[PDB]
């Protein structure tokens, strides 16, 4: 009687779809599709989706629907030895919400600054740029200098970020009041849209996750008809069969699909924890996976048609203009691609709003997962008033992101995106998968799926849950632990101490699970094997 | 990679007449084509970039036209010093590649 | 007014290594790229690699992965090219050209590296 149920069946579907879509399929997926094998990227993408995303998604959805709990205390009914996975998920999601909200802050500042008949980043002639100006081409009579930069580039690095004022990661300079007020407004929006629960989430997703689709569609309509759109699609579909021989393309496709579906994060548990008792979760997982894949595909088309248009109006070979990886692709390149076209105001506004809501829905999903997990873990003093402990986590995440709002926050947000996410979430996901697959009993899980839906899955899903997906996850994490990356951003390299701190942050979340099994022994005295046999099998419901 | 073929090295047009030479491109390019000269023994020098924009410092004798796949390098009535070799360059894709070039006889 | 100096002729035993020089004078060396071209005995031109003075980057050709290692010496406005694992046919004339970022033409060249084997 302490749980709840969604308003309808489409509400949970749209909420999980909004959780499955983010800026990933907007910018990271197409750049990967071009760099990592060209048009020949789709086949390994589909392979890794069938073998790495759908199994995890189906398993987590079914377990969350049956057990009706979060991701912290849900192991009391499954396998209580890995309860630290819950707290690891909480702190991981704290890191994620602290670094992600800065992107929405950038987007909403772009929105609030894009209300003018002449966009402030179209011409370099403002009171902040330097003598290194270089207007959009419009001609072939100019010689671009290495030190010369596009007007939108210097706008993004000198007005919305003030990044040149940062003399290195050792110092920070100062917080920007503009971005501070912007992220404060976005945090108030998140709270006032997440206060009640899934009853309000299912109503706000109707406009939160559906509005991006119409914006993407009108952008595709605008792009696919301009002179030069064909080169974009040709480059997006031109295969390169030699690339699939290297393991790099395969592991990058695996990482892309795993981050696009995002399982093992502890939010599918909370979402399915409100679904009906015997809803068609198999259909739900399949539909969500295909919708996420199709969204990534159509977003790749949308970005690459305008990239090809820009490459025909400017010099060709989008590979050169698509130099850097990150939000700079949208905030600099696509920014100019939109600004140089007629009706630039409305198009920039709708694009910025689409990015804003594609951030907000994912933030909603993550915070829902966190609050539901903690409420299921601590229902004694909490769970009576849900409006409390939500302001707590919102203020904590805001004061954590405060360190990113500084003038040199791009480096730290890219660091948090690169190291705090991948390894921690991958180890957590693989550990919970081998727990619910090797310790809880895959035969018990199949019998449970039978009891819920009405027919047990075939041997294919069985071997995918037992053999394919664990090997897949460990292969990803081992490939990531094979080549230590030395990344950079905006002509600035990352020092070695920055790499050590990134390793520490990316490991301060995996060291969270052993302290639970350590504290399990002090409070409960006795032999080790007794606690092992008590924590390998679940207790009474 | 990118291959820019054209006529042979011997086939050319003598002095006084109009000299038009093309250079076949593998893929399609918008305007990213450039031509060069090199006297036998010396270093190659730039003539025209973007296939139509002559670099600052060349006489009006030089002309560039053609786009897409067919690129016309039209010259006419060369002087006693315009005789040289002419390769076709592009700016499409890494690695950039030149062409075969053509003589100028007589 | 803008002259670029290089090395001269060198007949070297096959298997050894030669370091080519490229002087910059006339235009700001730290503002444009520094590429190299490979041309055989009266044959076509072929691009070799790319050099950036700010960070010493190198986007080498896939056909010259190890045939030439490229470094830059911004103090003397010079950029070397470590030519290791040389054979007889790789004894070709080279050039040091300036090039702005993405018009990709070669304004001023050198004097030709008459490398004999
Ligand atoms: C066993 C428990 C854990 C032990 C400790 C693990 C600590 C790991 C520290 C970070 C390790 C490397 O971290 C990981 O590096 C890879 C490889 O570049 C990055 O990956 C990045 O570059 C690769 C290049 O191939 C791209 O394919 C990929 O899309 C991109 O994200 C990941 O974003 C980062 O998460
Ligand atoms: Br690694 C990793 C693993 C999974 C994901 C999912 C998958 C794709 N769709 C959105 C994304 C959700 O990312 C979040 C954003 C805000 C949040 C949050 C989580 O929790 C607290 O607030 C991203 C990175
Ligand atoms: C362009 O930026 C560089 C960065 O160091 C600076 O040295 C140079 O002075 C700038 N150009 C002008 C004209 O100021
Ligand atoms: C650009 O250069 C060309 C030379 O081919 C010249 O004809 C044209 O007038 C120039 N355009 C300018 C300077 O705007």
């Amino acid at each position: 009687g302490e749980r709840e149920t969604w308003g309808k069946k489409v509400d949970f579907l749209l909420s999980v779809i909004g959780y499955a879509v983010d800026l990933g399929n907007v910018w990271r997926f197409p750049y990967i599709c071009y760099q990592n094998g060209g048009g020949a990227f789709l086949l390994p993408y589909t392979i890794m989706a069938i073998f790495g995303g759908i199994p995890l998604f189906y398993m987590e959805l079914a377990l969350g629907q049956y057990h009706r709990n979060g991701c912290i205390s849900i192991w009391r009914k499954i396998c209580p030895i890995f309860k630290g996975i819950g707290y690891a998920i909480c702190i991981i999601a704290f890191y994620i919400a602290s670094y992600y909200n800065t992107i929405m802050a950038w987007a909403l500042y772009y929105l609030i600054s894009s209300f003018t008949d002449q966009l402030p980043w179209t011409s370099c002639k403002n009171s902040w740029n330097t003598g290194n100006c270089t207007n959009y081409f419009s001609e072939d009579n100019i010689t671009w200098t290495l030190h010369s930069t596009s007007p939108a580039e210097e706008f993004y690095t000198r007005h919305v970020l003030q990044i040149h004022r940062s003399k290195g990661l050792q110092d920070l300079g100062g917080i920007s009041w503009q971005l501070a007020l912007c992220i404060m407004l976005i945090f108030t929006v998140i709270y006032f849209s997440i206060w009640k629960g899934v009853k309000t989430s299912g109503k706000v997703v109707w406009v939160t996750a559906t509005f991006p689709y119409i914006i993407l569609s009108v952008l595709l309509v605008r792009g696919a008809t301009l002179p030069g759109a064909w080169r974009g699609v040709l480059f997006y579909l031109k295969p390169n069969w030699q690339k699939l021989l290297e393991t790099g393309v395969w592991i990058d496709a695996a990482a892309q699909i795993f981050f696009s579906l995002g399982p093992g994060f502890g939010v599918l548990l909370a979402f399915a924890s409100y679904n009906k008792f015997n809803n068609n979760c198999y259909q739900d997982a399949l539909v969500t996976s295909v919708v996420n894949c199709m969204t990534s595909f159509v977003s790749g088309f949308v970005i690459f048609t305008v990239l090809g248009y820009m490459a025909e109006m400017r010099n060709e070979d989008v590979s050169e203009v698509a130099k850097d990886a990150g939000p700079s692709l949208l905030f600099i390149t696509y920014a100019e691609a939109i600004a140089n076209m007629p009706a630039s105001t409305f198009f920039a506004i709708i694009f910025f709003l689409m990015l804003i809501t594609l951030g907000l829905d994912s933030t909603f999903a993550g915070l829902e997962g966190v609050i539901t997990a903690v409420l299921d873990e601590f229902p004694h003093v909490w769970a009576k008033r849900r409006e409390r402990f939500v302001l707590a986590v919102v203020i904590t995440c805001f004061f954590g992101s405060l360190v990113t709002l500084t003038f040199g926050g791009a480096y730290v947000v890219k660091l948090l995106e690169e190291y705090a996410t991948g390894p921690a979430v991958l180890t957590v996901a693989l550990i919970e998968a081998v727990a619910v697959s090797w310790f809880y009993g895959i035969t018990q899980f199949c019998r449970d799926v039978k009891e819920m839906l009405g027919f047990s899955p075939g041997w294919f899903w069985r071997i995918c849950w037992v053999a394919i997906s664990p090997l897949f996850l460990l292969f990803i994490i081992c490939s990531f632990l094979m080549s230590p990356p030395q990344l950079r951003l905006f002509q600035y390299n990352y020092p070695y101490w920055s790499i050590i701190l990134g390793y520490c942050i990316g490991t301060s979340s995996f060291i969270c699970i052993p302290t639970y099994i350590a504290y399990r022994l002090i409070i409960t005295p006795g032999t080790f094997k007794e606690r092992i046999i008590k924590s390998i099998t679940p207790e009474t419901p | 990679d990118i291959v820019m073929t054209q006529s042979h090295k011997f086939m050319s047009t003598s002095v006084g007449d109009r000299v038009s030479i093309t250079c076949k491109a593998s893929q399609d390019v918008s305007t990213a084509v450039a031509w060069y000269q090199q006297k036998p023994g010396q270093s190659p020098k730039l003539l025209i970039y973007s296939a139509s924009y002559r670099y600052t410092g060349v006489p009006d004798r030089f002309t560039g036209s053609g786009s897409g796949t067919d690129f016309t390098f039209t010259i006419s009535s060369v002087q006693a010093e315009d005789l040289a070799v002419y390769y076709c360059q592009q700016h499409y894709s890494i690695p950039r590649t030149f062409g075969g070039g053509t003589k100028l006889e007589i | 007014e803008v002259q670029l100096q290089q090395s001269g002729p060198e007949l070297v035993k096959p298997g050894a290594s030669v370091k080519i020089s490229c002087k910059a004078s006339g235009y700001t060396f730290t503002d444009y790229y520094m590429n190299w071209v490979k041309q055989s005995h009266g044959k076509s031109l072929e691009w070799i690699g790319n050099i950036n003075p700010n960070n010493g980057g190198t986007s080498y050709n896939q056909k010259f992965k190890g045939k030439a290692t490229l470094t830059v010496d911004k103090s003397s406005t010079t950029a070397y090219m470590e030519l290791r694992s040389l054979t007889s046919e790789d004894s070709a004339v080279y050039y040091c050209t300036r090039s702005p970022v993405r018009p990709y033409y070669f304004d001023y060249w050198g004097q030709g590296t008459t490398l004999t084997v």
